[PDB]
Formats: C-alpha cells, structure tokens, sequence
C-alpha cells in the first residue's frame, strides 16, 4: 500500500524538502503534525542539516536523517561494488524498518540516474529489494538529456546501472535532464532555473502523486491503483510525469483555462517532463491525476475528445488505457517562487513506448564506453565481473525490445 | 577521507605559505585560532587537511621539507607560519645524478621517509599533495612515489622551467610517474614571471607570488572537486579521464579568472572569458605552449554557479575551432567538471589541467634532449660518479618515451 523515499544527495533533499512541503500543505498537516515516511541521505552534514535548521524542522526523526563519511566517485562499480557496498545493509534496515512499521509496494528514490551512488547503489539496492519484499523501485531523477551530459563516463554508469536495474529500478522519472529546463524556458520563460527551481517542479508533479492522491476525492487512486493500471509488463515500467497548468505567476495570465484546455496542454510534445517526445511512441496507459474544481462529465468529455485525436495514437492491444484520478483540493504553489497558481491541475504520467526511446539513447553510451572498457578497471577491482556488465546489458536489451513489443505494434 | 601536503624545497615551501594561507580562510582556520567559519559547512570535510589536538587548533597535516634553514625560517617566522606543528619542519652529496638519488644515496634515506609518510598516513587516507632534472628530485622522488604505490594517490604541483644531463634525470623520472604517481599540475617558475607580471600588471613578482599562483591552481584540483557540483570529479575521474596511456602523463594547469588587481577587474567572466582565458597559450603554468602541440585530454574543472549548458557548449566550439590541435582519435577530448562554490572571494573560477600530447609534445621534446646527449653520455660522469648505472639512463628513457606512444593510442 506504502511507497518508502529515499532523497539522496544535496538536491535529491532539496527536492525532497520541496515535494515533502507541498504534502503536508494538501494534507492540512502543519509543522508538526504526524510522522513522515522516508528519509534523507547526503556525506555532506550542512545540506541535511538544513532539513535540521530550516523549515520542516520536526516533522522528520533524527533517525529518518543521515549523512554518511565516504567518497561519491562518479563510477558505478566504485559506487555499486566497493564502496556503495559498506551502505547498502544499513540503507535497506531502513526500507525494512520503514516497510514494517506501515504491506508496502516500493522505495521512491529521490537522486538522479546516471551518476556515482546513482547508478551504482541503486543498482544494489533495488537488486536487494527484487529478493526481499519483488516491489517497486521507482527512482526520481533530475539528470540529462543526451548531448548536454555532464560527467565525462556518465554512460559507463548508466549502462551498468541500466542492465542491473533491469531487475533492479523499475521505473526511473527521468525528469530535469534536460527538458524541464524546456518547460523552465519555454513556459514559464526564465533562463536562470536554479536547480532549486527544478525541484519545485517535481516538488509537484510528485505532489500529485502521493500527497493528494492518498488523500480523500471524488476518484481516489491507491499506489497499487497505479502500477496495475499503469505497467501492461513485469518491466519495473517506467511511465513518464507531466503537469498541465505550468504557467508562469507574473508574466502571461492565461489562468482560467477550463478543464477542456488543461488537459489537452498535457498531450502537446514540449510539456512533460521528458525528452521523449512521442516521436512514435503510442501511450499505452495513461493516469490523468486531477486536482481542484473539476467535474466528471468534463473529464469524462475532455478525455473523451482525445481518444478521438488519433494523432495521440494508444497501443493497439489496450481499448481504453486512460485511469481518471480525481483530487478535491486544487494544487498548492510555492508562496513566491515563480509557479502560477490556478484552481486545477492535470498531472498526467503514463506508459509511452516512448522511454523507448530515452533507454535506449542511455544504452548505447554504455556500450561506447564498455566497447573499450573505459573505466572498467574501477568496478572489477570493487567486486564485479565482465559479467555483471555484460550480463546486465543484456539485460536492458530486452527492456529495449519489451517498450517496442508492448507497443508500436 | 584525507590528504598530507608535502612542501619540498624553498619553491614549494613559499607557496605552501600561500596555499595554506588561501585554504585556511576557506576554512575559517586563523593563525593558531580555530574554525571562525563564516559557515558551518566549511568544517564538516576539513579533516582532509588539519588534525584534532586542542579544540581550537586544527593544524595543517603537511610537511615542510628544505636544506636550507632561512627559508622555512622565513615561512616559520612570517604570517601564518606559527601553526604548523614544529614537528613539521624536516630541515649525503645530493649529487645531480638520478641514480645517486634512486638507487645509492636516495635509497638509504628512503625507509626513514616512508616511516614518517605512514606517521602522516595514519594520522582514511587519500594521497598526498606536493608542491616544489636532478638528482633528488626525479631520483629520489621517484622512489618515494614507487613505493607509496605499494603501500593512496600523488598530486603534484611542479613549477616546470637549467641543467645538462637534465634529459637523463628526467626521461627516467617520468618513467616512473608511469608506474607510481599519476596527476601533476606542472605549473613554472618563468612561465609563471610572464604569466604573472604580463596576465597580472605586477611588477615585483616575488616568489611568495608565484607560489601563490600556483597553490591557487592546486586547489581547484583537488579541495575544489571535493565540494558539490552539478557534476562533479575526483582526481580518479581527473586520473581516468586524462590518461589515456599509462607513461602517467604529465600535464599543465591553468587558473581561470587571472585579470590584475583594480582596473581589469572586469569581471567578463561570464564564462566564454573563462575558456578565453584557459585555453589561450600564455596563462599555461607550463613553459611550453599548447599551440605546439595537440592536445589529449583536457579538465576545465570549473567552480562557480553557471549554465551546465553555456559551459557544455563553449566547450564544443573551442573543440572546432581549434579542431587542429586537440588530436582526432578522442570524440571529447575535454572533460567538463563543474563544481559550485567557487573561490572565496571569487564569483567564477576554472581550472584547466592539459594533457599535453600524443604525439607526445613534450615527453618527446625532454625524451629527444636526453639521447641528443645522452649518446655522448655528456654530463654522466656526475650521476655515474654518484654511483649510478648506465642502464639507469636506458630504462627511465625508455619508460618515459614509451608514454608518449602509448598516449598517441588514444590521439
Ligand atoms: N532540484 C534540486 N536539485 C538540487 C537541490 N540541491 C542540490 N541539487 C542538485 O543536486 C546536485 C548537488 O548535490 P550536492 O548538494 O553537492 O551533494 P549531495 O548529493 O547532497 O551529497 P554530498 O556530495 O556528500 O554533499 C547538483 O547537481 C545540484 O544541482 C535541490 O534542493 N533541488
Ligand atoms: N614560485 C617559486 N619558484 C621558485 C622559488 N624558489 C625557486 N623557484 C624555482 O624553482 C627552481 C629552483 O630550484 P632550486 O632552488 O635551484 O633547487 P631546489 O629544488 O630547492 O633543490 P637543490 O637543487 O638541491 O637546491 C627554479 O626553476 C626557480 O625558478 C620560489 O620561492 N617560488
Ligand atoms: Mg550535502
Ligand atoms: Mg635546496
């Protein structure tokens, strides 16, 4: 029923700070309330310790808030061997302390993806949990994007963090990699987005998600709810998030945009969250989270008008694919930052043959950098084999030829 | 994790005044005082470079070493030069023979060191920085970093130029930064004088400057990638970036903002002033000039908040402008690092750590200066004499030239 979170890193608690703000605030849960569900992890104490000073101060236990006293590394074997090793059986007490204490169904990882203890870890913690509780290991990233990558092997690491997260993450929302910034620039015209302002956004299309959701309306969707109605496949599937009202809350004014618009502006390739703009990909479920004022005779219209675009071609074998999850209390933005702020929301995810597309552009940079061993020397010399690459890439093959299959066809 | 400075010679040491001088301020570490820290995450990291006696005095973890008293007595008696534990203070015929140095009088000296660089190691420990064509130096040196490599990394700082057997002390000592050391920052001190009184109006640069320039360079190496960043290194990803062929390669760093004090302070440091400034061929602490010479790898290891699109960009273009020089058979021969805070007092700042060639310009040059005379075996009767061997030469020669083909493997 639960779904655990783990905000890794500066940012990822950053991030974690914001979604976690935006819950309480659609839960009517002040400072200090009930108990979180989650917990923050980062080798450098000021960060965390801004969760210690700043707001949200008492809403977390000191114990859902550690650190660490080792080095990142931005390899994966370095991260998911050697050192992310030593981690690792404290990290999972967690996920089995948090995941008692709750029937749980998964972790939501808050980080990135290709990175040190982003790809590596994971790729060990998610693979821990495929034996223990066969969950759900649906990892939040805030990375690229291809031809603005950052780290210089960043494929090494996603390729090796893609074949043992095949049994390993689920479902990776590989957002803030570099089309949000789109959305940043685009619509809602800012080109200083601080990485604080990346969250934000996330901060809410995840706010949709948990906060809300698990909270009372007139259309409740459980967490299981989701995974049901949203993975056709075993494949930890990785559907994508998207919010509709993004409009800036100063320049245009365009707020009052009936339900019939809102929805709509979720369909259009330059607001997802996602640089995998449907170029083919046919969705294949979608969950329209709704929130605010909403009617459903103008969802069950609005929808009903878009399953008539065919522009917007569905996968074949799947009739109606479209999960309407209707919210009471409308969104909830930050009191100045630069989020409109209007009366209804449509925070639509959903299983695009798409990612199709975004696994495989992650994928053939590992075999770049495998197809000459790049920086292999640094995980064998950490526990892992030729095999575990080799065996791990082989793995993602078929989550290339599973998005293809499920779909297109 | 850790590190122990090392301050070798006068050179060294002086600049060891000023990246201590500099560290401690990014640090809130006064004199003797403690941690005034402006903030608090100035503090959490720092053992990397200080020790926990007092409660107030955290002192630098590094090691001054020198032949001549007046000098450390100048460091020791000045500024800052109180902190440093006397303990510090390490003040035969040191023969210009890099076999005296590694194989006769060196290896003697050799256990009493790697005793103290243990007391210093267990004082988790990282590597050891060093800041400082002869004898003791790629002799002796040499042999201290074989054996650390058996036993943590080696940054270097060398204020790259003086000699005249100088091709046979050195093809053999970058030999064995092949197999030992692995990261220089080959910095230097005339290509400094110009970079520092033509890039900087200043016309007394005395060595604490140099020295300080250079420590300014080390930093952004290092302490600098050990911060945030949206994407951020470690001298592995330095090492397995940069290398391409296991000689260890040597490379040539570069500071970012270096304009003159009051008037440049112009401030174009949007960022296309900062690869400005980089890559041009002055502003290379190395002596030699990039311009002659592809390159192999690059590290612009930026630290100051900007676009990861405006810094991934420029890059790509200076790799088409000067698609000449920067060798074909690497796709990126650049790697982009990006920390976040930047330099105190700084608004943005880059170092730049090159990796001269492959067609390896300047091991080459060296290795070529080496067997001009070394067939002669011109000035040899000083390192034989020393008790060295004429296989010595050979292997170092032939170690050191090795890496410039294998550094081509990759151009
Ligand atoms: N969206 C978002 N990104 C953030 C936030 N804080 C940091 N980041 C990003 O995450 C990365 C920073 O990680 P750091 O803060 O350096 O480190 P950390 O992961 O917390 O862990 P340590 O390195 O040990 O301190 C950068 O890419 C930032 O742009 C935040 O609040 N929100
Ligand atoms: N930046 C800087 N460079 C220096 C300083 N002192 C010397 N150098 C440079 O370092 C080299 C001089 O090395 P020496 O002083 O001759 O020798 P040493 O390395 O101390 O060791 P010995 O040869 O055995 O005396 C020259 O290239 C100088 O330009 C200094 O205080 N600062
Ligand atoms: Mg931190
Ligand atoms: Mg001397």
């Amino acid at each position: 029923r639960e779904c655990i979170s783990i905000h890794v890193g500066q940012a990822g608690v950053q991030i974690g700070n914001a979604c976690w703000e935006l819950y309480c605030l659609e839960h009517g849960i002040q400072p200090d309330g009930h108990v979180p569900r989650a917990v923050f992890v980062d080798l450098e104490p000021t960060v965390i310790d801004e969760v210690r000073t700043g707001t949200y101060r008492q809403l977390f236990h000191p114990e859902q808030l550690i650190t660490g006293k080792e080095d990142a590394a931005n390899n994966y074997a370095r991260g998911h061997y050697t050192i992310g090793k030593e981690i690792i059986d404290l990290v999972l007490d967690r996920i089995r302390k948090l995941a008692d204490q709750c029937g749980l169904q998964g972790f939501s990882v808050f980080h990135s993806f290709g990175g040190g203890t982003g790809s590596g870890f994971t790729s060990l913690l998610m693979e821990r949990l495929s034996v223990d509780y066969k969950k759900s290991k649906l990892e939040f990233s805030i990375y690229p994007a291809p031809q603005v990558s950052t780290a210089v092997v960043e494929p090494y690491n996603s390729i090796l963090t893609t074949h043992t997260t095949l049994e390993h993450s689920d479902c990776a929302f590989m957002v803030d990699n570099e089309a949000i910034y789109d959305i940043c620039r685009r619509n809602l015209d800012i080109e200083r987005p601080t990485y604080t302002n990346l969250n934000r956004l996330i901060g809410q299309i995840v706010s949709s998600i948990t906060a809300s959701l698990r909270f009372d309306g007139a259309l409740n969707v459980d967490l299981t709810e989701f995974q049901t109605n949203l993975v056709p496949y075993p494949r930890g599937h990785f559907p994508l998030a998207t919010y509709a009202p993004v409009i800036s809350a100063e320049k245009a004014y365009h707020e009052q945009l009936s339900v019939a618009e809102i929805t709509n502006a979720c369909f259009e390739p330059a607001n997802q969250m996602v640089k995998c703009d449907p170029r083919h990909g046919k969705y294949m479920a979608c969950c329209l989270l709704y929130r605010g004022d909403v009617v459903p005779k103008d969802v069950n219209a609005a929808i009903a008008t878009i399953k008539t675009k065919r522009t917007i071609q569905f996968v074949d074998w799947c009739p109606t694919g479209f999960k309407v999850g209707i919210n009471y209390e409308p969104p909830t933005v930050v009191p100045g930052g630069d989020l409109a702020k209007v009366q209804r929301a449509v925070c639509m995810l959903s299983n695009t043959t798409a990612i199709a597309e975004a696994w495989a552009r992650l994928d053939h940079k590992f075999d770049l950098m495998y197809a000459k061993r790049a920086f292999v020397h640094w995980y064998v010399g950490e526990g892992m084999e030729e095999g575990e690459f080799s065996e791990a890439r082989e793995d993602m093959a078929a989550l290339e030829k599973d998005y293809e299959e499920v779909g297109v066809d | 994790r850790e590190i122990v400075h090392i301050q070798a010679g006068q050179c060294g040491n002086q600049i060891g005044a000023k990246f201590w001088e500099v560290i401690s301020d990014e640090h809130g570490i006064d004199p003797t005082g403690s941690y005034h820290g402006d903030s608090d995450l100035q503090l959490e990291r720092i053992n990397v470079y200080y020790n926990e006696a007092a409660g107030n005095k955290y002192v630098p973890r590094a090691i001054l070493v020198d032949l001549e008293p007046g000098t450390m007595d100048s460091v020791r008696s000045g500024p800052f030069g109180q902190i440093f534990r006397p303990d510090n203070f390490v003040f035969s015929g040191a023969g210009n023979n890099w076999a005296k140095g590694h194989y006769t009088e060196g290896a003697e000296l050799v256990d009493s060191v790697l005793d103290v660089v243990r007391k210093e190691s267990e004082s988790c420990l990282q590597g050891f920085q060093l800041t400082h064509g002869g004898g003791t130096g790629s002799g002796m040196g040499t042999l201290l970093i074989s054996k650390i490599r058996e036993e943590r990394i080696m940054n270097t700082f060398s204020v790259v130029p003086d000699t005249v057997v100088e091709p046979y002390n050195a093809t053999l000592s970058v030999h064995q930064l092949v197999e030992n050391t692995d990261e220089t920052y080959c910095i230097d001190n005339e290509a400094l004088y110009d970079i520092c009184f033509r890039t900087l109006k200043l016309t007394t640069p005395t060595y604490g400057d140099l020295n300080h320039l250079v420590s300014a360079t080390m930093s952004g190496v290092t302490t600098c990638l050990r911060f945030p960043g949206q994407l951020n290194a470690d001298l592995r990803k330095l090492a397995v970036n940069m290398v391409p062929f296991p000689r260890l390669h040597f490379f040539m760093p570069g500071f970012a903002p270096l304009t003159s004090r009051g008037s440049q302070q112009y401030r174009a440091l949007t960022v296309p002033e900062l690869t400005q400034q980089m890559f041009d061929a002055k502003n290379m602490m190395a002596a030699c000039d990039p311009r002659h010479g592809r390159y192999l790898t690059v590290a612009a290891v930026f630290r100051g908040r900007m676009s990861m699109k405006e810094v991934d960009e420029q890059m790509l273009n200076v790799q088409n402008k000067n698609s000449s020089y920067f060798v074909e058979w690497i796709p990126n021969n650049v790697k982009t690092a990006v920390c976040d805070i930047p330099p105190r007092g700084l608004k943005m700042s880059a170092t730049f750590i090159g990796n001269s060639t492959a067609i390896q310009e300047l091991f080459k040059r060296i290795s070529e200066q080496f067997t001009a005379m070394f067939r002669r075996k011109a000035f040899l009767h000083w390192y034989t004499g020393e008790g060295m061997d004429e296989m010595e030469f050979t292997e170092a020669e032939s170690n050191m030239n090795d890496l410039v083909s294998e550094y081509q493997q990759y151009q």
